RNA sequence: AAAUUUUCAGCAAUGGAUGUCUUGGCUCGCGCAACGAUGAAGGACGCAGCGAACUGCGAAACGCAAUGUGAAUUGCAGAAUUCAGUGAAUCAUCAGAUUUCUGAACGCAAAUGGCACCUUGGGGUAUUCUCCUUGGUACGUCUGUUUCAGUGUCUUU
RNA sequence: AGCAAUGAGUAGGAAGACGUGGGGAUUGUGACGAAGCGUUCGGCGUAAGCCUGCGUGGAACAGUCUCUAGUGCAGAUCUUGGUGGUAGUAGCAAAUAUUCAAAUGAGAACUUUGAAGACUGAAGUGGAGAAGGGUUCCAUGUGAACAGCAAUUGGACAUGGGUUAGCCGGUCCUAAGCGACAGCUUAACUGCGUAUACAGUACCUCGUUUCGCGAAAGGGAAUCGGGUUAAUA
RNA sequence: AAAUCGUUCGUCAAACUUGGGUAUAGGGGCGAAAGACUAAUCGAACCAUCUAGUAGCUGGUUUCUUCCGAAGUUUCUCUCA
RNA sequence: UUGAAACACGGACCAAGGAGUCUAACAUAUGUGCGAGUACGGGUUUUACUCCUGUAUGCGCAAUGAAAGUGAAGUAGGGAGAUUUUGCUUUGCCAUUCUUCGCACCUACGACCGACCACGAUCUCUGAGAGAGGUUUGAGUUGGAGCAUAUCUGUUAGG
RNA sequence: AGACCUGAAAUCAGGCGAGGUUACCCGCUGAACUUAAGCAUAUUAUUAAGCGGAGGAGAAGAAAAUAACUAUGAUUCCCUUAGUAACGGCGAGUGAACCGGGAUCAGCUCAAAGUGGAAAUCAACUGCUCUGUUGACUUGUAGCCUCGAGAGGCGUUACCAGUGGAAGCGCAGGGUUAAGUUUCUUGGGAAAGAACAUCAUAGAGGGUGAGAAUCCCGUCCUUCCCCUGCGUUUUUUGUUCCACGUACGGUACGCUUUUAUAGAGUCGCGUUCAUCGGGAUUUGAGCGCAAAAUGUGUGGUAGGUUUCACAUAAAGCUAAGUACUGGCGCGAGACCGAUAGCAAACAAGUACCGUGAGGGAAAGAUGAAAAGUUCUUUGGAAAGAGAGUUAAAAGUGCCUGAAAUUGCUGAAAAGGAAGCGAUUGGGACCUUGAUUCCAAGAAGUGCCGCCGGUUUGCCAUCUAUCCCUUUGCCUUCUCUCUCUCACCAGGUUUAGGCUUUGUCUUGAUGUAUUUCCGGUUCAUCUUUUUGGAGAGGUCAGCAUCAGCU
């Protein structure tokens, strides 16, 4: 916000009618600034100066927040959505689960060689391509020098030094499973990040989110996973089954 | 990064470097050593001093060498013997180079500068 | 809308709200560093709120009662050392509210281990616990240790004679219209 | 006078030399130590 | 047809937009409690080898002592010693000193270095003389002290 | 995709696009040349606009989907800055007036020296002070600018130098008046302020005025001659 | 020259002219009285603030196409801009 | 402005700057979540994000009287759609041809609740109450829809 | 003459006050613009300006309180009550409190009595590690007491002063920590590109001749560790570890008895004025009246009679949570980018204007490095011209260098405006054997095949759990007005290890297929140069039809 009294710290008045100028208020006395003239003047106020009380934050509802994270976690599976939004050529499976001996790994040396084996080498290159470029626009003055891509998101049950290992690798984030933020899972309002679950972390997801098909989901009290308006997701299976298609007419032209 | 009282702002970093008290500059203008001297002392770096031999690795004068003459800390510079250019009028001037680019051939040793190296080499 | 005064002066914003949380939270921890073994707050009684719409509920009170501490046999003097609130204003009008808080105090003094001041053991002033000494956990907080749960449920009952008979509109509806016309009755009586 | 804030601005603490005051932050940082010296090592 | 006027382009002029910068602003958050009769804030006048200002400082005057770091500063000059050092620096730190004339401002004053008195130590027919020299002398108010005043209330020599 | 009918429009309403500064995601360009700028090399779109050759330039920018706003100008006797026509135009005409030679200089209607000729005409354009100014005083030097033409000149510019008191003034006194004491008002700020216990270590005997400010023309201790310096007497 | 210049003209020993010092300050002063003068400001000075005072009244109000497209009449109004 | 090429006013030229914004209280509309429900602190944490959570409260689930108080049986008509059947190019085309059930919603009238007015068999008679009303009246009711959030538009307060 | 009492003096001895700062805080004093579409009550507002006083916070504070309940229990702050009760030309507008849920929690001591076998007390000055000499003081200083009781009476048990040492925390100033400057291309310069390495608890940020994790400072490790000095556990913004201590005193607790008893020109009331949502008075103030002791005050409508409940006024202290455009020191940013952002990115509250109160600007950018153009030549000099530095003059208000405006050159046009629309033309100037097809040759390319190594698995089979279908359960969870109920058990929801029962994959068979080198050479198609066969493009002419005319 812009300083309250910027523009208006001056004893100006209108000269007014009769002296063959505009009626705008002018600086009195005798400087160069003396005689000089609002919204529109040099050294004027801004129109509607930006107050601090502008409401910055939104409350989103807790149920809509949970439905969102579930939907974003669904998009972690399906190489349709992960390839669409990454390089998934060498990757053996999605969702890419690994054992709980990952949790004990301390050094970055070891936590690079793991991701070469699992085959994230192509998408750990594309962050290093975008690592060095100065960002377009005036954000370079203001701390934001650089605009990297987003890599693997490792997801873990408890910290025994994974947070040490994986952090310094360029553009790969960590995320504890209790606190699944949407802002890492679906970056840029866009589904389906490439993740890398620990085995215990993958297991705990059922204790959080629950059963899908009426009782609730244990840890989130009173919560159930969402249900679509359809059961079967598609048309073409339903439309081109024998129960529909016999009753359907023979088509037409023009 | 992971510590309050350490700023990653661009203004504060630049002002701190530029205002530079003279005592602080001494650490900023450091020079790396030869791979001969890294075997002896086991240190990566050292603050430049007036009476040091030295060799220029980058820039226009690469693989020139000589004794340092001057340490113009107000400009972040050193001068060297020989490394010069003539003006219009045929009268010689020492070229300034930055001591990150230069590399130390062999150092001076006082009591203090020698007992700096023992203080550095507790790590290595 | 009430914005005819110069209201821009007195706008309170809440950008501190998370910074306030974390400043409170630092001094709770730095309190409990000094205490360590000793639990934090102090013990408070069970208390019915006053007026008729919160009369059912129970909450925590301010502090106990000089009558209540006499039953268990604390002094009102010493009780703040152990960590029991005294409240010298609150009476016990009922027998029921008395015996709730006396149970609550006696259960707490069963929990209470009390260390020797050193070197030797010294009785009274509950007691000196010797160097036998079962493992105390650290500061528990005292509210979370001994909490207050709206205890529900009714025993399902046989419908008696003179249960179906008595007409509970007319019983209430007398009790109103008696209580209005009390002095009006005593003229007509006398 | 509070009717002129620019008038106050021109003539207040810090506009001048501050001979006694400038040294105060450093002095209070060390809790006003008195009648001592720095030791030779 | 020249010349002139107008139009379009090229080159030159005039002018400082656009673009890219940024040791500055602005806003939010978090900590801390420290001015003054032991003379404050603010003012005036001075001080650098060669400076007007701005910063710094006060006749010890861009500083002195101490501590730390350990070789510069720099526009030029000089100093070179200060170079295995009881030590370079427009260095850092700062616990010891200096701190003119002022200002609540305090001997009276004040568009005046004006006009007094007391006092220390010394300098020139004298106890009273003039001179230099050291430090004083405002107001309110508390506790104590000393000296008083009152046909205030009392005894009484 | 096909068929048919329809198509004016201020104030006003709604719909789909174009463009600008930042945030998130993604795809890229760039010291073998980014942004911006210029252009009869051009092209596309009904249009807002977009793409692009060549030249200059020298360090960062763009496409796509979203989020966000200090987001689009011909006008406000709008604001700030810059520039024209008017125009080599209005004009530089009060205070009687200059001329000739030589010297100096790059250069002389204008500087200096001489010779002539005028004016001021002692209630002077002369010789000295105050107020106000503050180094303009004096000397030597000079590339600009300034001195409404010029300039070798200068109150301009630069580097130096210059103001000497017992007797000349201030200082001392009191005027109209004005600050404070005792107190008196008022929440204080202020306002009033003549009320009061203010000589012959020791011994007496006197004792009515309260301290200060207020005149460089009032009052008042004492100075005159001649000489002297680039500038003081 | 934000009141000047020329010729003419009024008074000229007084209810005269004038320097310095001093007193009177804003709904207050001062006035041989004109509402004159009070720093080029006067039928209520100047400076800052409350203050971005209020305005049924003027003047402005920044891209393109596409589709629909008015009213100046009713009643009440310190209502007739 | 009824009417401007006007003898109506603003506009010498160019650049840059320049005017429906932000907060609050409501309201309709629309998108999303959950649905008789719905959404200050503490606990975690890499520390303004995120995640979890106890106890209340908000608005809603019942209105009506100034108040003391008291406090809720459907029917008919038209109707979406389904079903049974009658006309035409044919295994599909539109009928109103049928009787069957008739959603929403509108139209007509009821019953029940509160207020007002006017009664009252009989009881445990300051009261209760079978029963039966009224050209009166409510923002009532009739097997509940709301709450939170996002954006636009409007009203109002604030420069 | 001597005791007091009262009032002075002193440059007496030793102390304390004054003034400054503005963000927050305490007290007085006190407007109008404005809204009401006028205006006067009302509103703005118990606000601005004015005059006092503080502190790290301040004020407030342990009920002369709320209530009418199964009752609560200092104060402050947050959420809520609530835009409610109430006020209001009942117009415009205004507007709290209790309960509830949280942060935070802490209580206390004077007066009213009692040393009277004996001022036990306090200050100043001097004297050894706590004596003496003056004074204050009986017109009352210590001890005791503060309504939660207190005081005697009786009777028992139990408590209360500490020294040691080890560790450790806080504050200030210092000190030390990983890995390439490896080869080639471009360039003034490599920090860019390509290839090959390395470190990572460090790939924040900055510097260095252009995008630097590895050249340098830093960053992580680190609220670490190591010096030097302060403070600290005794004096802790609430308590740390073992070791070893004690009762002269003093304080608790139990039974019983009880009246030594609680703040006056104050409370209260009548009036006047202000203030409040507070209405026949919320709170305050002036004046007048002026209390009481089984009393007094309050219980939101004036009044009297009779009950009930709640508090103990007129004396006082008190941390925390809370506030914070100032000072001091840090960390951030969907903020501004030199007409913006503070007035001020620079010798900015500066230059400058005003007698004065006050007013108050403009002004950032050569280059990596001054290498800032010596030297010859013209000129009085300033400059010009050669030559020179640089990657470049980028040539000192020097990055880029728009428009308005100005000069020249070229190109047109012009009989008292010019521009403009639509339509052609003229002059300058710009722009275009297709696509292929068949032989031969070279330059590419290097598929399958054939081996070694490697990875997929059509199809026929056998089979898992997904899912529901419950079964036999058992274990751990979770919900529940399910049971004697205090605990176990039973249903509900999850997970797991097991079970009976009927189109997203394992394990064998090998249709097929990728990658990998040596090949073993061959296909293929690409561009091209030599023939052979083949021409699109554009604008027209005539012809035949289909529509309209």
């Amino acid at each position: 916000g812009v300083a309250p009294n910027a523009g208006y710290q001056t004893s100006a008045e209108s000269w007014g009618t009769g002296r063959a100028v505009s009626r705008i208020p002018r600086v009195p006395g005798g400087t160069h600034r003396a005689g000089q003239a609002g919204n529109m003047c040099r050294g004027g106020g801004m129109f509607a100066p930006n107050k601090t009380w502008r409401r910055w934050h939104r409350k989103v509802n807790v149920t809509q927040k949970r439905h969102a994270v579930a939907s974003a976690v669904a998009a972690t599976g399906l190489p349709a959505l992960v390839m669409a939004r990454h390089r998934i050529d060498e990757v053996p499976e999605l969702p890419l689960v690994v054992s709980e001996k990952l949790e004990k790994v301390s050094k970055t040396r070891e936590a690079v060689k793991i991701l070469e084996t699992l085959g994230c080498t192509a998408e750990l290159e594309r962050v290093r391509a975008s690592a060095k470029k100065l960002r377009a626009g005036k954000g370079k003055m203001r701390g934001r020098r650089t605009h990297m891509r987003r890599g693997p998101l490792v997801v873990y049950a408890e910290d025994n030094g994974v947070t040490r290992a994986f952090r310094n690798i360029p553009g790969v984030e960590l995320c504890k499973v209790d606190s699944l933020n949407l802002l890492q899972l679906a970056p840029g309002g866009a589904l389906g990040r490439f993740c890398l679950y620990t085995a215990s972390a993958f297991k705990r997801l059922q204790l959080l989110f629950g059963r899908h098909t009426t009782g609730t989901a244990q840890l989130k009290k009173g919560y159930h996973l969402p249900r679509a308006l359809m059961s079967n997701a598609d048309l073409s299976r339903i439309v081109n089954s024998e129960e529909i298609q016999r009753v359907v007419r023979p088509a037409r032209v023009a | 990064k992971f510590s309050s009282q350490v700023s990653s702002s661009r203004r504060k970093s630049r002002k701190a470097h530029f205002s530079a008290p003279s005592s602080v500059r001494r650490k900023i203008m450091t020079a790396p050593l030869c791979k001969e001297l890294r075997k002896k002392y086991n240190v990566r770096s050292l603050p430049i001093r007036k009476d040091d031999e030295v060799m220029v690795v980058r820039g226009h004068h690469h693989d020139r060498e000589g004794k340092v003459t001057k340490v113009y800390r107000k400009k972040w510079v050193i001068h060297i013997e020989r490394v010069t250019r003539d003006k219009a009028n045929g009268e010689t001037v020492t070229i300034g180079i930055h001591p990150s680019k230069v590399v130390i051939t062999k150092a001076k040793l006082d009591k203090d500068r020698k007992a700096l190296l023992e203080r550095k080499s507790r790590a290595t | 809308v009430h914005l005819h005064k110069w209201w821009q002066r007195y706008v309170k914003t809440w950008f501190n709200q998370p910074g306030r949380k974390q400043s409170r939270r630092l001094r709770r921890q730095e309190k409990a560093a000094k205490l360590g073994v000793v639990p934090s707050g102090l013990l408070r009684p069970i208390v019915h709120p006053p007026t008729q719409r919160y009369n059912l509920k129970v909450r925590a009170g301010r502090g106990f009662t000089l009558e209540e501490l006499k039953s268990v046999g604390l002094s009102p003097r010493v009780a703040l050392s152990i960590g029991v609130a005294v409240d010298h204003r609150r009476r016990n009008r009922s027998a029921e509210s008395l015996n709730a808080n006396v149970t609550r105090l006696k259960a707490y003094l069963a929990k209470l281990v009390l260390f020797q001041r050193g070197s030797k053991a010294k009785k009274g002033l509950p007691a000196d616990t010797p160097k036998s000494q079962i493992q105390n956990v650290k500061h528990v907080k005292i509210s979370t240790a001994m909490p207050i749960k709206a205890s529900k449920r009714c025993k399902p009952r046989a419908i008696t004679a003179e249960e179906q008979k008595f007409m509970a509109y007319a019983t209430l509806r007398k009790a109103l219209r008696d209580c209005k016309n009390v002095g009006k009755h005593e003229k007509k009586l006398a | 006078y509070n009717w002129s804030e620019k008038a106050k601005r021109r003539h207040t603490t810090g506009t001048g030399r501050c001979r006694h005051l400038k040294d105060m932050p450093r002095r209070a940082k060390n809790n006003f130590r008195e009648g001592t010296k720095a030791t030779p090592v």
